[PDB]
């Protein structure tokens, strides 16, 4: 798709998602970093 | 001798500074008190253990160019193995005896 745009191309909540992404992939990680 | 029990002593620190080091992560990631206490105990720990493996790796280097130490006192051994084929001839002859001695009595 992008090799084709590069055809005709045009332009056209508190989640926090990084802020507990970051937690989430620390314990992930931490899990099997102490098993 | 020694040598042996401080690379298994380094060994063992290694691990143990690697479980430092991810329990010292996981308790300063899960939420923000001894965490800074315990990833520079971790931190020093695995400087340790690398210094200690670098000053193992940096040995005397006793030989490094043919097979050392070669003879392992092989005369010692066969003479022990004679002196105990002695002994078991003596006595099984002292047996035989003892049994002509019952024998006879």
């Amino acid at each position: 798709v992008l090799s084709i745009v590069r055809k005709k191309f045009m332009t056209l909540s508190p989640q926090t998602l990084q802020l507990i992404s970051k937690k989430k992939s620390l314990a992930g990680a931490a899990q099997i970093l102490l098993k | 001798n020694e040598r042996l029990r401080a690379l298994e002593d380094i060994e063992r620190e290694i691990g143990a500074i690697l479980q430092n080091a991810g329990t010292a992560i996981l308790e300063l990631s899960k939420e923000k008190r001894l965490l800074d206490r315990q990833a520079a105990a971790f931190t020093t720990s695995v400087q340790h253990v690398e210094a200690e493996l670098s000053a193992q790796i940096r040995y005397l280097t006793q030989v490094a160019t043919g097979q050392p130490h070669e003879g392992s006192s092989y005369s010692s051994r066969k003479d022990c193995q004679m002196a105990l084929k002695r002994v078991d001839y003596a006595r099984l002859k002292i047996s035989d005896v003892a049994r002509t001695c019952e024998q006879m009595l």
